[PDB]
């Protein structure tokens, strides 16, 4: 009769919700919000052991400059060449900072330096830097306080008449973004709020329907959030904002998902005919297992992403997988259930009108009829979204992302006002060999580096003992008695290991140093250095680099070989669930054809979009998650076709599509557009990032829904036939019954 | 057997599947 | 008749080998103005046109 679940889902209706409430409650309010908990536990996002962080943290060891790779610059300048005052307030300030031992771990003073001091300052004399190591490695919290404690210690104090401080770098640039962020939540958060609103009422025509989903989807979201934090609270798992964020997008998609499944089924089933409890009973037994498998699929397959090697996915695998499970427990339990309570206590969920079920009907009736010429018009369509992907570029430089009115891109302005290089991300190479380096010979060999570095096709400065202002262009001789003068000996302490076996020269290069071309650069850089000391003593030394184009190319290495490692676990998964599902070895391979084939056409769509027309290229996060929320919705949605045109297959194969487009094709469709234009609402924030990465999913779930599975897998499944059923045997049309 | 191994063609199915991915991913991932 | 009248300029002039007008002779002329720039990289001439 009525199985055991369901009954005891629906006569423990109230306690159970209060329940629900009860717990939301308590882990709301004993336990901190996500933001926190999660700013208070961050993970540096390099990997521990890439070829450039190594290379950072034994740098800091040999000459003893600390153990972080954090750094900042203060950029001063001013409307008339500096003077003597000039360098009194630089010496107070620099004494200033260096007083401060807690925040601040080493420096690097070249502009108090005469020998020096031309290689610190521009070249018609206006302006000069500093670097400043800083503690904390890049993204934990440390380094955030740290720089803002700099920025404070320098803007104390008033700067003479004529000159302007700036704080500038990575650091500033790292926090300075996380603030904006912060700034843009409102604005973006009040236009998601009414186009959501607006869209759920569009869908609905109502206000009651539309208030229920949006209690089910907040407790949801609450539930969800409040266990998170949680366990990450008790440091029972890892956390970071980068998980919290995609964290809340998966909530908020999944649970709207489930919702509207669970109420357009009983709608539907109250449409024809049933009474309340049947109409109960069978949105229950047609949605249940559905909303298991998906769910089941989601978490494995997110957990399964933890076994990469970039901590950006490496720490976002536990804490998704728990939110989902949590997610899928909670509209599992206390959606039929608060669906019985607002259907018995008065008249709230009830179906008006039948226009949209009509409607697919009809679109059901044309594909059925003509499967042919609509399967190669749709993939015509995804044809033309197909051919603008091989030409696909993506750049690392965050400056350019950004609203220009953030200290530190005002700090970048001055530094490109007054200089031609890029010399606000230098880099750092260093040799590390087994003898004292103090002497002629190995001199020689030094300056045989340095100009083998000069020469590469890109490099503008090399900044190195020979020559401090960086142009080794030069025939060289430097007597032995060199080494006695103090100031060079201070020179020798600020560019030689004390101990005499390493040497280090500071690399800066032209135009952006973070686009691909200055990524593929460094390769070269090291060539050359090995190839300077072939055939001197110095054979064998061990060669490090150090700086920002270097992490970025071992980001893009690891981002590249994640990215398959996640595809083809994803993959194999849908696969899986797609076989227990529908017994069915062609229907799988089938579904993950045209999963693949629609991530294809949506980035295509998005490149030709963002990239050729508006003139803006895309960030190197965009397919990462544009990828994870897409395949995550696409499963969904394909398992609830699937499974319901399995189970209206008994009836002939295609009045079955026909009946199965009815009955789910409106339900996806209104999930899919009702998600879509809710990222899509991001459009607006001035945060271009957050534009492209909602603008990317908003396409990509428009093609999808409207096109791709309403067109492209229905049509397949006719034209197939029995063929899309094996193994199973089935009929393409039942026995003729007679008149 | 014929029997014993064409009533259990999923789970055997499945078993290929994952040893082949688990095997890819290990291979993979080393680099 | 190489330096300019007013002492702002100098020329070289530049002969091929083989078929300056194949496919080969047609991409070295990118590759002599690349190698131009570099030279004069770091020197006093740094930027000239």
């Amino acid at each position: 009769a009525r199985p055991f679940i369901p009954r005891m889902i629906r006569t423990f209706a109230v306690p159970i919700i209060l329940g629900w409430l009860v717990t939301i409650a308590v882990l709301n309010v004993t336990v901190p919000q996500l933001e926190t908990v999660g700013q208070i536990q961050a993970v540096s996002m390099s990997p521990d052991a890439a070829p450039s962080m190594i290379s950072m943290k034994h740098i800091g060891k040999v000459f003893e400059e600390g153990d972080s790779d954090s750094a900042a610059m203060i950029v001063l300048e001013g409307q008339r060449p500096l003077g003597d005052a000039a360098h009194a307030f630089y010496d107070q300030m620099i004494g200033r900072l260096q007083a401060d031992t807690t925040h601040v771990q080493s420096l690097q003073d070249f502009w108090g330096d005469p020998l020096t001091a031309t290689g610190a300052q521009s070249s018609d004399g206006k302006a000069a830097y500093v670097q400043v190591k800083l503690a904390g490695n890049q993204g934990e919290s440390l380094a955030n306080e740290s720089v803002e404690a700099v920025k404070t210690i320098v803007e104390r104090l008033a700067p003479p008449p004529g000159v302007k401080v700036y704080v500038t770098g990575s650091a500033a640039l790292v926090a300075d973004q996380q603030q904006a962020g912060d700034r843009s939540l409102q604005v973006i958060e009040a236009v998601t709020f009414t186009v959501i609103i607006v869209m759920l009422l569009l869908v609905y025509r109502s206000i009651i329907t539309s208030a229920i989903m949006l209690t089910m989807v907040v407790l949801g979201l609450l539930a969800t959030r409040g266990g998170v934090a949680f366990l990450g609270f008790h440091r029972i798992i890892g956390l970071s904002t980068f998980a919290t964020n995609l964290l809340v997008v998966l909530a908020i998609a999944a649970a709207t998902d489930y919702a509207i499944f669970l109420i357009g089924r009983y709608q539907e089933a109250r449409g024809l005919g049933q009474d309340r409890e049947s109409a109960y009973y069978t949105m229950f037994g047609g949605t249940a297992h559905v909303v298991l498998g998906s769910g089941l699929t989601i978490a494995g397959a997110t957990f399964c992403l933890s076994f990469t090697r970039l901590p950006y996915f490496q720490t976002l695998g536990v804490p998704l997988a728990i939110g989902m499970v949590i997610v899928v427990a909670a509209a599992l339990t206390l959606g039929p259930a608060i669906i019985a309570v607002t259907s018995r206590f008065g008249k709230l969920l009830e179906p008006k009108r039948m226009a949209r079920v009509r409607g697919w009907r009809k679109v059901g009736a044309a594909i059925v009829r003509w499967p042919g010429p609509i399967l190669v018009g749709a993939v015509a369509l995804a044809l033309v979204g197909l051919l603008t992907l091989p030409g696909y570029r993506t750049n690392y430089n965050d400056r350019n992302y950004l609203p220009a009115d953030l200290p530190a891109n005002e700090g970048y302005a001055a530094a490109e006002r007054h200089f031609s290089q890029a010399r606000m991300n230098p880099e750092v190479l260093m040799v590390e060999s087994d003898h004292d380096m103090r002497n002629s010979a190995d001199f020689l060999v030094i300056n045989k580096i340095a100009k083998a570095i000069f020469a590469v096709e890109g490099i503008s400065r090399v900044q190195a003992i020979t020559r401090p202002d960086g142009k080794p262009i030069e025939s060289f001789y430097l007597p032995p008695e060199v080494f006695d003068n103090p100031d060079f000996q201070r020179g020798l302490e600020q560019f030689l290991s004390p101990d005499g076996h390493a040497v280090r020269f500071i690399i800066s290069h032209e135009g952006d140093p973070m686009s691909q071309a200055g990524i593929a650069r460094i390769a070269k850089i090291k060539t050359a250095a090995k190839e300077a000391i072939k055939g001197t003593p110095l054979e064998g030394s061990a060669i490090y680099l150090g700086g920002t184009a270097a992490m970025f190319k071992d980001l893009s290495d690891g981002n590249t070989y994640d990215l398959m490692i996640a595809g083809i676990s994803a993959l194999c998964l849908i696969f899986i669930i797609m076989l227990i599902t529908t017994r069915s070895v062609v229907a799988a391979a089938v579904i993950v054809g045209t999963v693949v084939l629609s991530l294809g056409a949506s980035f295509g769509l998005s490149v030709l979009i963002w990239q050729h027309i508006l003139g803006i290229e895309l960030h190197w996060l965009v397919l990462a998650m544009a990828v994870i929320i897409l395949l995550a919705v696409g499963a969904d949605y394909n398992l609830l076709l699937v499974a319901r045109l399995k189970e209206e297959i008994h009836a002939g194969i295609n009045t079955g599509i026909i009946r199965a487009m009815g009955g789910s094709g409106s339900v996806v469709t209104a999930a899919g557009l009702v998600f879509a234009f809710t990222m899509m609402s991001f459009a607006v924030s001035e945060l271009t990032v957050m534009a492209q990465v909602g603008t990317t999913i908003g396409m990509g779930l428009l093609f999808d829904t409207l096109i791709v599975r309403s067109f492209m897998t229905p049509s397949i499944a006719a034209l197939l036939g029995k063929w899309f059923w094996w193994p199973q045997v089935v009929r393409q049309r039942p026995i003729p019954q007679p008149w | 057997s014929i029997g014993t191994l064409k009533r259990a063609w999923i789970p055997l199915l499945i078993l290929v599947v994952v040893a082949i991915a688990g095997f890819t991913v290990q291979r993979i991932r080393t680099f």
